[PDB]
């Protein structure tokens, strides 16, 4: 049981990590998805331009 | 969670509830609400707490009731 | 016997102040109504089965 | 020049941001009116954190209160301290949530959000550097703790690195007022788990209990357990605002209390609570302040620590005092007490001091504690909410809110991992 | 803004609503003419051009003479002389009269003048329907306004205070079935049904009161004190504020079971006042007693489901906490095991004020208990033997099926009314 | 904080009442309307808001015209209306009729209203029941009162202050019978049972009082100074302070054994007073005085088991104990040779008030000695052979078994006191 517990924390802790991670990853991938919009009108006034 | 916990207690509450015939509800309540009755009319007042519970004993209602057991629960784990 | 759950029971004045229990009032008694059919279906007659020596 | 945004959620919450507000404004004299009148500069100092300098002289709250009736904002408004508030920081709605959570996450909370959303960021561009949020609401109510949680989670969405502290006033063990309150709690700590960073654990019972056996009061209205949880709120992040020997901002406590972060529920106190009687006969010594902050009638949650193991605990002092005589005396609490400690740290005191006590006060100190017995308050809201659910009573409302019923199981399922890591923390064997 | 729309059916509902607004204009010093001498009247008043006060509620009546007695007495400046409506033939006790055959175009006058109303509403909490279950014009044409209000104005909590046949003493005699027939209705209808007794009013009146002659005023101004002290927390502010809403989330545990007992404390002449402490764990004790409910029903036969408590006057969340948690640990009252808390407490700053020429004395403090519990079954019953045993031998059934009801009305009215038995004994279950 | 519960059964219960609560009012201060123009009245008073004190006590009887006379004389405003309870028809000197047939519905109501009255109070020193043992009402309902009261409150020290037929004056015939049922009835039930008898309370108002025509006033106005002085210790603050719970250790050495005599000193009339010292060892001597006893029974006969002496007023330990010592060592008191202590002093700083229109007169020194002796057992010898003398020919047993008695309820009380009489024997001898 001792051995039990101990491999249950270690585990939970690193999947708690690792849906912290999840969640970080979530949100850089929110904030550059709002600048990608200007990239591509860029690229259209950039192709109406030639 | 439904399958272990609640669709078992509802089970045992049915064929309990539907087991107990309306006709026997219908009695029941009504030797109960009549020993009250009774009750009220003879004696100059009625008292919580305080019955003789010789005349008219009301948790004899409470009594007769359908209890359920328990199981186990897979939320709680 | 066979009466709907209490808790499921949805009173005409709750269907109308809340559509979402009056929708779930909708499900349960479409539950209730299929319920029958798989009983009254004769669940007999297996598929024909091809054994080989 | 480290700002924090306040909320008000609720009527709970809401009465008890004013009173916090009330007990602000006297610790850096500001009037009613919002002129300064405390004759000190260090009030003036730091008085930015809190507060905005309006067009003239006048300082207004860096407050946002939220309602779904009005009536609670209009006695709010009709307060001794309610013209401070700026008027478009008071964000109502029409109809009252009938302590739905539901109703105030999900229905009615949903349109009002977007304006909640809009001041708090207005509020909080103003600020040059923004510390982080701080949530004052009661769990077991339906427009608090509902809104509390859809705006926790939307500033958690917009702020991921700001910090978020919130006071959630957990519904009484013994003593509950509305039918709900399981549900209710049980729905918002869920949420709370998530997204909140540092959150207080209160109980009006627990208010009662040290009101009684402290201070000894004889009629105890909600305004004197607001004053209290107000008095604790100030402690907390008087370090911001006053010069300290050993200063602690908002993370660094949270750095220091968090073992792993899902245990951020702490129990606070505050000392020296002395009743009206024993004013003379007690003696404000450092040993004495501590000998009230370690009693178990000190914590205003209602779990007691000793059947718990101590994760950690901070002790924000303030006023002038040897910080010899501080460590002294709480390295003797944990050495005489060792038991109630957990072994794998061996260090569980986070020790602040402010050079600034309260008014009144020569010196003063707030306790924070984070502690596996809170085990025990969450698993009797498990109990009552396991005794509801299991026959699915007051739930139609929850359903017809537009909320999955397999929510309810999320949120319990949470809570009792929770209780499941605050368990096996304080059975842990070091080695 | 938190505007709630009173309808009074029938004699009963009209008398018991000359009471409560007798009380309504004592409370907020209106005088009978229609103008007082904030904005606290907005629940149950809506102000006009002259400043003149005219309360959101409708008298509603087949009978000419019980509107009439309000158009001549003293509130006769007071109402809107289109709200009363009066009919030309009376119900006659008659379900059917009430609900198919003269009550049509009574109720559509009503939708009109209650849509005339509610358009005056910027919110609006609900409907108080006033009414007596037991005669046609109380649960015929209540009935059919139920069901119209249902039907079209939808979220709107619809709060029916019932007045229902008591056991043995009585005073129609085709009111079991019509009783039956109205619960069978509003069942589905209302939102929150509470039940009120003559003959648990009388006894109230008797030993309480010490009124060996109680009258249909005597029972009206009770009433009125009861619902009154249900709203006072949209009119006046207090700690612990409870709304009209929210009776239904802390009150309901189940829509069908909505029938609630309601029982006020103190019941206390002027010579019997400010004899005793008439603290608030004495009080809510008081309230707790069986004879201090308004219906003639043991609650030790049942077992409590949830009990709401609304105080008036100086009380303190300690006082309402310490006698609560007294009533818990208290052995005779019994709870279900399904519901824990089970309680809901609210308390008002507002002290009840007193109708002069009443017999309730000035108490600085007061509790409406209203409470959802299954022993509320043993009533319903009563009323099944009493419809049933008429109805084998059908008895006055001509009379209700000469105005277009049938045999399988009352059949099914009957065994809804089973159902509800079946419910109660369900939820009173493990 | 020190409250106990009074109850007043039976015409000589409720007359002994009157005298007691006089007392208690002009001592306090209270007015007899209720109110008085720091907290020693709450042993036998609650304070309500308006300032109006209310007596914790609960007069109770069959009979109307005992009550009524308190319902309309001067003390009208000042007990508790629902307190004076009455009942309808007497118990005719009947034990069956006050205890089994009458008693039933107005025991309920009294043990309701006593459940009250204890709620009112924090602690709950315990009860002082006053009734006649020798009447219907007294005995009977008396009887069952404190068998429920046994069952439901259990521990509290129940003071029974009960007075027993004289040896040979009496004023009923059946009043052995009735006396021998209450004697068995109470012996289980009560904690201290107080002896007086009507003759020797006469001939000490003859002899000391000069009174040649003593009347019912004058035996209720020294019964009422006699408990005054008892209760003293709860209200005044003064040396070696006495309390109930102590009364039953201090003086009950067997749980059968618990009645004791009573005797006040001193009792002296404003024209013989201040003509002689009236110093404590001569109070003490006079207290000690066997004409003293409020019992017709020579203390000469038995020994003395226990003493407990109450002083009141300008009394000094050294006093008291120089008092005492002579007494043990004089040889007429004779005490048990197991019991060497046998002596309970308690002093306190109130003098006992004197009632306007009494025939007591001021005296700055009291004692009031409760003693538990063996010579008790000739009162009992008395009734016993009083009762077998009419038991032999079954005279007046068929009224009582006309409201449900048996022969062998009889000769059960019967033998319940012969066995009373030879455990008295018993401990009496070495
Ligand atoms: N508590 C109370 N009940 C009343 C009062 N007035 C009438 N009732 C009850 O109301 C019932 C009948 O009311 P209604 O149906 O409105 O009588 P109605 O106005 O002639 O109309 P119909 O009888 O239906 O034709 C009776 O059984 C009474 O018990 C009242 O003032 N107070
Ligand atoms: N000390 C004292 N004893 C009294 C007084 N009045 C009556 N008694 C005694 O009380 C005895 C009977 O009392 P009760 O039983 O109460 O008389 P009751 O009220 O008519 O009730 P019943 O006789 O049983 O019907 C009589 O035998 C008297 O000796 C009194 O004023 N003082
Ligand atoms: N400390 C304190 N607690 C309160 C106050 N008012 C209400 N509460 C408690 O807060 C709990 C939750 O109520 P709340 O969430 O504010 O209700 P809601 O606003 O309708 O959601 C209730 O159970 C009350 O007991 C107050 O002024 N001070």
């Amino acid at each position: 049981r001792k051995e039990r517990d101990f491999h249950r924390m270690h585990h939970k802790r690193v999947a708690q990590e690792k849906n912290k991670l999840l969640t970080d990853l979530r949100r850089l991938k929110e904030h550059y998805a709002k600048y990608e919009p200007t990239i591509l009108e860029l690229k259209k006034k950039y192709e109406t331009l030639m | 969670w439904s399958t272990q916990v609640f669709d078992t207690i509802q089970g045992r509450l049915q064929a309990a509830v539907d087991a107990r015939d309306p006709a026997a509800i219908e009695s029941r309540l009504k030797t109960q609400y009549d020993q009250y009755l009774h009750t009220t009319n003879t004696k100059v007042a009625v008292f919580r707490d305080v019955i003789i519970e010789q005349d008219y004993n009301p948790l004899a209602a409470a009594d007769a009731a359908i209890r359920v057991p328990t199981g186990d629960i897979r939320d709680p784990l | 016997r066979s009466r709907l759950p209490v808790h499921q029971y949805m009173t005409t004045a709750v269907r109308t102040r809340i559509e979402p229990l009056n929708a779930a009032f909708t499900a349960t008694m479409e539950a209730r109504t299929r319920r029958l059919a798989d009983a009254t279906r004769p669940p007999s007659w297996p598929e024909p089965q091809s054994i080989s020596v | 020049m480290r700002e924090i945004v306040h909320i008000q959620g609720g009527q709970c919450g809401n009465q008890i941001g004013a009173k916090f507000w009330e007990v602000v404004s006297d610790e850096h004299g500001i009037d009613p009116t919002g002129t300064y009148h405390g004759d000190s500069d260090l009030q003036l100092e730091r008085i930015n954190v809190y507060f905005n300098e309006a067009t003239g002289g006048r300082y207004v709250p860096r407050a946002i209160l939220m309602d779904l009736e009005p009536g609670t904002m209009d006695s709010v408004r009709s307060g001794p301290y309610g013209q401070i508030f700026r008027p478009d920081n008071f964000v109502f709605g029409q109809t009252g949530a009938g302590n739905n959570w539901a109703k105030g996450h999900y229905t009615e909370g949903a349109e009002l959000i977007d304006s909640v959303l809009d001041v708090v960021r207005k509020e909080a561009e103003s600020c040059d550097c923004l510390q982080g949020f701080q949530v004052c609401h009661s769990l077991g109510g339906g427009t608090g703790s509902g809104m509390g949680t859809l705006l926790i989670s939307k500033i958690r969405e917009e702020y991921p690195d700001r910090m978020m502290l919130t006071f959630s006033v957990v519904p009484s063990p013994k003593v509950s007022d509305t039918v709900v309150e399981p549900y209710n709690a049980t729905l918002s700590v869920h949420q709370l788990v998530e997204n909140a960073d540092e959150c207080m654990v209160l109980d009006n019972e627990a208010l009662y209990d040290i009101c009684f056996r402290t201070l000894k009061l004889t009629t105890p209205t909600f305004g004197d357990l607001n004053h209290l949880i107000s008095a604790v709120m100030s402690g907390i992040t008087c370090c911001l605002r006053f010069p300290g020997q050993l200063n602690a901002d908002l993370r660094k406590l949270a750095v220091n209390l968090i073992p792993f972060p899902r245990l951020h529920f702490f129990m606070v106190g505050f000392t020296p609570l002395t009743s009206r009687g024993s004013q003379q006969y007690r003696a404000l010594t450092v040993p004495e302040l501590t000998q009230q902050m370690w009693d178990a009638k000190n914590m205003m949650c209602a779990a007691d620590p000793r059947h718990g193991r101590y994760l950690t605990a901070s002790a924000l002092f303030r006023g002038r005092m040897s910080t010899k005589e501080v460590d002294e005396q709480m390295l003797n609490v944990q050495n005489k007490n060792s038991s109630y400690f957990v072994e794998w740290i061996p260090n569980n005191v986070k020790s602040s001091v402010c050079d600034i006590p309260p008014k009144g006060l020569k010196m003063s100190a707030t306790f924070i504690g984070n502690s596996t017995a809170i085990q025990e308050m969450f698993k009797r809201v498990s109990e009552q909410f396991t005794a509801m659910f299991r026959r699915k009573a007051f739930l139609h409302w929850y359903t017809g809110e537009g909320m999955d019923e397999m929510e309810f199981t999320e949120a319990e399922s949470n809570m009792n991992d929770l209780v499941s890591e605050y368990q096996q923390y304080q059975d842990a064997s070091a080695e | 803004m938190r505007e709630v729309i009173s309808i009074h059916i029938g004699q009963a509902g009209i008398q018991v609503g000359n009471a409560c607004w007798e009380l309504y204009c004592l409370e907020h010093g209106i005088q009978p003419d229609g103008q007082m001498p904030d904005d606290a009247f907005n629940t149950f008043f809506s102000e006009t051009g002259a400043g003149k006060h005219v309360p959101r509620c409708i008298f509603l009546d087949l009978e000419p003479t019980v509107v009439d007695e309000v158009r001549t007495g003293t509130y006769r400046q007071l109402f809107h002389p289109e709200q009363l409506i009066s009919g030309k033939e009376d119900a006659a006790n008659n379900f059917a009269r009430g609900h198919y055959t003269i009550g049509k175009e009574i109720v559509d006058l009503a939708l009109d003048r209650i849509r005339k109303l509610a358009d005056n509403c910027t919110g609006l909490q609900g409907f108080l329907v006033f009414n007596a279950v037991g005669g046609g014009t109380g649960s015929g044409l209540g009935s059919l306004l139920l069901e119209r209000l249902s039907v079209d104005y939808g979220k709107k909590s619809k709060l029916g205070f019932t007045v229902y046949p008591s056991p043995q003493v009585s005073t129609a005699v085709v009111e079991p079935y019509n009783s039956v027939l109205s619960t069978h209705s509003l069942l589905e209808h209302t939102d929150v049904a509470v039940m009120l007794d003559n003959e648990a009013i009388y006894d109230i009146c008797r030993r309480s009161l010490d009124i060996e002659r109680p009258t249909y005023t005597n029972l009206n101004r009770l009433i009125a004190q009861v619902i009154s002290s249900l709203t006072a927390s949209l009119r006046f502010d207090g700690a612990l504020n409870v709304d009209i809403t929210e009776f239904q989330t802390n009150l309901v545990p189940y829509p069908r079971i909505h029938f609630m007992l309601s029982s006020y404390a103190p019941i206390i002449s002027a010579e019997k006042a400010y004899h005793e402490q008439l603290s608030v764990a004495e009080i809510t004790n008081a309230a707790f007693e069986p004879a201090s409910m308004m219906v003639k029903c043991d609650p030790r036969h049942g077992k409590y489901m949830a009990c709401c408590l609304m105080y008036r006057g100086d009380v303190v969340p300690k006082d309402v906490n310490a006698s609560v948690a007294t009533i818990k640990t208290k052995r005779t009252i019994q709870f279900v095991d399904w519901c824990p808390t089970g309680f809901k407490c609210g308390i008002n700053y507002q002290p009840p004020t007193v109708v002069p020429g009443g017999d309730l004395a000035k108490v600085q403090r007061a509790v409406c208990m209203i409470s959802n519990s299954t022993a509320i079954g043993e009533i319903f019953s009563r009323l099944d033997h009493k419809f049933d045993l008429m109805y084998a031998k059908r008895a006055f059934v001509h009379w209700y099926v000469g105005e277009g009801m049938e045999e399988g009305e009352f059949s099914e009215a009957r065994e809804d009314l089973a159902a509800l038995e079946k419910d109660f004994e369900e939820v009173g279950a493990e």
